[PDB]
């Protein structure tokens, strides 16, 4: 029986242009006090082909947690457009948010990312190479995929 | 323990001599260390992992979008309040500290691996890939630099072409594209390049019970992915009432039949080319559980585990336990024809593994305690109290009959998985010791370098070795078992095993690709050092 | 219906001839062989015919019996001889159930070629005639039955020799954690509460103890220390359930009597103190607890069956204790083990049956009974092992007889039954009391509705040391304790004179109750 | 499970002389309507040596029994002193109450009975012939006795 | 009447060290739709001796606002320690949040900020030069100051 569970996650700043940093709001419930600091990660899958184009955004630690429920807001920087292959630079992809405790991952949440040209002529026929000044990022918050793992806590 | 290592280091004996000894003055000299033969392999392994610990890891015009659901006046008050308060280095061969000792150690390691003395092959391969994947920071300690580590890893990895040529496209692509091996052996990288371009009667109430059961499942698969969901809290009441009604109506057999049929039907299997590959990322296993993850129920198999854990009735378990045993016994003896293309083998194996998993989970549930029996004098009492009841399935006789008539590939997988969910005391019993020693004897004989002895396909040997190497690292089984213990042509000859089946049987194999991708994803020393800390906000 | 009965009644063949023909495997044999198709059907046809005839007599100004008013003599004598010779060669499964039927015939009160038993005198004469052939079995009953049977006037009227013989026979007479302690304290408290309040009217076990027990089991499962709890449970059950001041106990024994109308062959039921644990086990509903209990009980049963009892020819009392403990343990193990399959529906014949047999036959039984019975029987010691084995099978369901595994055990039991001769002492080399105990316990087994009734009839044919067999270890007290239904013959005898004076009977006087 | 449960039995007119009739009030509750009429019986234990000395005081058959609780009063005649042997005439005896459905006993109610002389001299020195005209019978209502059995109600 | 009403301002990540960015969760009100962008600024007071030490941290622009109860999270960077006077770096100072529409402001909000050393031995005798490497920032969110204006909304 897991102790810490997420109760609601709400995405902020959507839709928005490509260069805006990511915003999230996470609340979670706790049964009994935790001994060590928590850890969170955000992973952006640059290319749908394989995992060689993964860009890590940021990783933070959460202070000591007493019993009860808490809320906080997570912020991370924009991804580097230079490392993304030009084939995957338009279409759909996946953004991963994961949590680790005592060096063990125990819950993963992911979203579908919609990257499309705002100008309809570029959406009907896009340019030969990207223009990141005209792209817009959309996150499908209506269908969040989650998966939880059983780990050791004591 | 280190005397043999010192003797081999200072050019006293030959590697082949000690290899043959473990598996005219040289024999007399080696016989002087007779009592230390059994401890050589674990001591060498531990010494290797210890020396690696020096290098391997320890263990403004902004714009927003809304989301629906003079400064002189303040100076006086502020004054009043304040008064009241008052770069990565390249690798090349030339900066190596030594060559003879490293070459000897690498050759010994490779010889030990090739002759199948180590417990697990893939664990050692993952350790070689870790030693190949580091970048920063007896007579004398080893590994003063990254060069030394890279040279040692490349020397060992040179002699294992055959295993490296049988994985999927991705790992071969990244291994042939590697930027470091070009400095140490161009021939090996050309070889793996050519390989890459070369690879291609019932009552009326039963209707109500069935309708309720079908309604329950239609609640799970459409709401188990929303955050905050709980199984027992949301469904711990209806199931118990329905099961009590079933027990009152004494109709467990038909419900068990329906349950087994549904479990077998659904748990197998229910731009598209890009979507299918993209979807694989979300369903990935634990990112830190490898290379020997504990048994788990991924996918849709987890629903039945929670269902059984929630019901907890006496009557239901017995019926399920009998029906699964009957289905397993019937399916083992199917006479699969051997000769076009045959596909039924995959279905049979995938069914047998799942059935063995579920039976093993149900059968041993009462005894799965947390602790071993601490002493050797009180323990025999529990051993006597436990060994009397016969097992639910005559597994030893089934294994003995299977091996007597070839059929090796069709029996070992599901039998090996069945023992996975055993409790902590099983290995101490008198009965299962024969099964374990038979498995040891089978494991020893399989050698990848010999094919004239008998006729077994290479992929079959690989699958058998990989499966047998995962059982012995389970925490429940004690580690000292390995070292202290010291006709017709048929199914085993035809090439029925494919790459897809091998990768589906052992998902932990693919973690080698993850370690290669981690190297190239880390294209610079991004955001190293201290990291931001945030204090949580609490509400009541 | 068979043609043998009227043929023998009309003076064709000797009774001994038909008894040998039925028991084994010049023109008399050829004449008898012409009716070979009715050989198996003779015994139940005769038993049903005799039962139906008594319906006119049996209770479904008083006239004393008179030996000179009989309707006929020859037919009654022949029927009585046939009945006596059927018991003497063991053609019937249960001797004491037949003794209850003749005793019932002995106390008739009021109301083929020709119907028999047209008068009370004929029935009384029949009952007297048949009883005369079984002096040996009656002579080993209790003292009270000898009191009652030696004072009745019917025997004196019809046979003074029998009365004298019975009268003369009278003179023969005598590591664990901390929470386990808290759980055991709660268990002892619950035991004391039941020991005190279980007798008062209005008590309900489930409503008063259906909450604390479940919580105790849940916390015990969380702590995972079932072994100690099971050991304590078994020890407590074994210690407690077994066991002028001569007047209080005798009087109180009335208030703990079994069901009055259930005799002579009643279904099993836990009496007195033993009834406490049944509801505990039923309301526990725990998987782990039941498994541990089965393991412990099986080990205890197997350990006790191999005791090497010393013999001499002093006195020894351990035999009664070990036998009673074995009986109790076997009964509880049999009750627990076959719990899931106790279904109230027999399996209809057809192709559907074979699936059930295939499904239920591939799991080994919880205790290997067959090898134990085979090994024990080879080295005498049958009296020590048969009773608890009989108790174990008494709780089985309907499927078990249809299974292949238990048919061998049933065939072995049938082969053993036919060897249990009472008169033939010169070759038995066995004591009478052991024979009487084994015959009573085997004869009770075949009366349960679960066992098919026809298994006893449809069988073509069933076919060395110094041990515990020869010693006269069984006592009259032990025989009566292990065979509680034997004493109902005395209860029937007592009612003969009790309902004599105050014979009101009718005028049922209906009364209507009240309700708020 | 038993379809009929007896709630409480209350003793009337205690103590009372020997010739006084026995009286009881029976409270019972039935979960569902029965299919046959219920019957009751009372037996007096004349002596502890044998069952031949039992007197059948009376037996009644209750009318149709619907669901719910029911109460009624029992009336029966005194036992005949002639049939009672002198040895057990003075001492402790037990009276039994039984109810049967389909001719099957399922509940047996017992009460201790102590008969003793009212006068002091008779208590100290009773006569050879037990005088029943001066004997008082008491019912120990403090310690009722009940025993149940499992029957086929359907 | 004021078309835009500030309901509540929630202070996040407190207490925190100096370099932690400002995180204010604010909910605002709109009686009717706004046709132009709302500009928000965060102003840090530098010194009480002079007004030349005040700093501007960050500003944001809010997209089209329909009538409702919309909310967004304001994020601002930490003040630069290079311009804060030494005598004012150690002590307690004020931060300001304002709103502007069409170049004119209608509401001013001010929170009070405490820059206090954590460790007691540094608290007793702080050094001559303020040490931002270990100092702590505390925000007294319980006592805010509010000022309202009338603006040419039309």
């Amino acid at each position: 029986m897991a102790k810490v569970q997420v109760n609601n996650v709400v995405v902020l700043d959507n839709p928005s242009p490509f260069y805006n940093p990511f915003q999230f709001e996470i609340t979670f419930e706790c049964i009994e006090d935790l001994s060590e600091d928590l850890e969170w990660k955000i992973i952006y899958v640059g290319s749908a082909e394989s995992e060689e184009y993964d860009q890590v955004l940021d990783s933070v630690l959460v202070g000591p947690v007493p019993a009860g429920r808490h809320m906080f807001v997570f912020q991370a920087d924009a991804p580097n457009p230079g490392l993304i292959p030009d084939a995957d630079a338009v279409g759909v992809t996946v953004v991963l948010i994961t949590c680790t405790y005592r060096g063990q991952e125990f819950i993963r949440v992911g979203y579908y990312v919609n990257n499309e040209y705002t100008e309809t002529e570029l959406r009907e026929n896009p340019p030969v190479k990207p223009d990141f000044s005209k792209l817009q990022r959309n996150i499908l918050a209506s269908n969040p995929r989650v998966t939880r793992f059983h780990i050791n806590w004591e | 323990m280190a005397a043999v290592l010192e003797s081999l280091l200072r050019e006293e004996v030959s590697v082949a001599a000690v290899v043959r000894w473990i598996a005219a003055g040289e024999a007399a000299a080696l016989s002087s260390l007779r009592a230390l033969r059994k401890e050589f392999v674990p001591f060498l392994l531990n010494f290797l992992r210890e020396q690696s610990s020096r290098v391997l890891p320890q263990g403004p015009s902004r714009r927003i979008n809304p989301t629906p659901v003079s400064l002189q006046e303040e100076r006086e008050m502020l004054r009043k309040e304040r008064s009241k308060q008052l770069t990565d280095e390249p690798a090349d061969p030339a900066r190596v500290s030594s060559r003879q000792r490293l070459e000897l150690v690498a050759l010994v390691y490779s010889s030990c691996i090739a002759e199948n003395l180590v417990p697990n092959l893939f664990l050692e391969l993952f350790f070689v890939f870790q030693l190949l994947t580091a970048r920063r920071m007896l007579e004398s300690p080893l590994f003063q630099s990254i060069h030394d580590c890279v040279f040692f890893a490349v020397q060992v990895l040179e002699c294992h072409f055959q295993v490296l040529s049988n994985l999927d496209k991705g790992t071969l692509k990244l291994l042939a594209e590697n930027e470091r091996l070009l400095c140490f052996s161009p021939a090996l990288q050309g070889r793996l390049r050519a390989a890459y371009e070369g690879s291609v009667r019932a009552f009326h109430t039963f209707k109500k019970q069935r309708d309720v059961f079908y309604e329950v499942l239609r609640e799970w698969e459409d709401h188990h992915e929303e955050p905050g969901w709980d199984f027992e809290k949301g469904l711990g009441s209806r199931i118990r009432a329905m099961m009590g009604q079933l027990s009152a109506a004494c109709s467990h057999s038909h419900f068990v039949r329906l349950f087994q049929k549904q479990l077998l039907q659904m748990c197998q299997s229910p731009k598209l080319g890009r979507l299918w590959r993209l979807q694989e990322r979300l369903m990935a296993p634990q990112s830190s559980g490898g290379p020997c993850p504990p048994p788990t129920f991924p996918g849709c198999q987890g629903f039945f585990r929670d269902f059984i854990l929630s019901a907890s009735s006496f009557q239901f378990n017995q019926h399920l336990m009998d029906s699964l045993s009957l289905k397993i016994q019937e399916l083992n003896g199917l006479a699969l024809p051997q000769h076009g293309e045959r596909k039924q083998f995959a279905v049979v194996l995938l069914s047998l593994r799942l059935l063995a998993k579920f039976l093993g989970f149900v059968a041993f549930l009462p005894y799965r305690g947390p602790e071993p029996p601490p002493t050797g004098e009180l323990q025999d009492s529990i051993l006597a109290l436990r060994s009397q009841v016969p097992p639910v399935l005559d597994v030893r006789t089934l294994l003995q009959r299977g091996l007597q008539a070839r059929r090796a590939v069709l029996t070992v997988p599901w039998l090996v998985e069945f023992l996975s969910f055993a409790d902590h005391v099983v290995p101490l019993l008198e009965y299962y010791r024969d099964i374990f020693t038979l498995l040891l004897r089978l494991h020893r004989s399989l050698v990848l370098s010999q094919e004239s002895e008998g006729k077994m396909c290479f992929l079959n040997k690989l699958l058998l070795l990989a499966v047998l190497g995962w059982l012995f690292q389970i925490p429940t089984v004690p580690e000292d078992l390995f070292f202290l213990e010291e006709p017709e042509h048929g199914l085993d000859n035809a090439p029925v095993v494919d790459q897809q089946l091998l990768y589906t049987c052992c998902p932990y194999i693919g973690e080698l690709r993850k370690l290669l991708a981690s190297w190239v994803s880390g294209s610079s020393g991004r955001s190293g050092g201290f990291m931001r800390k945030i204090t949580p906000t609490t509400t009541t």
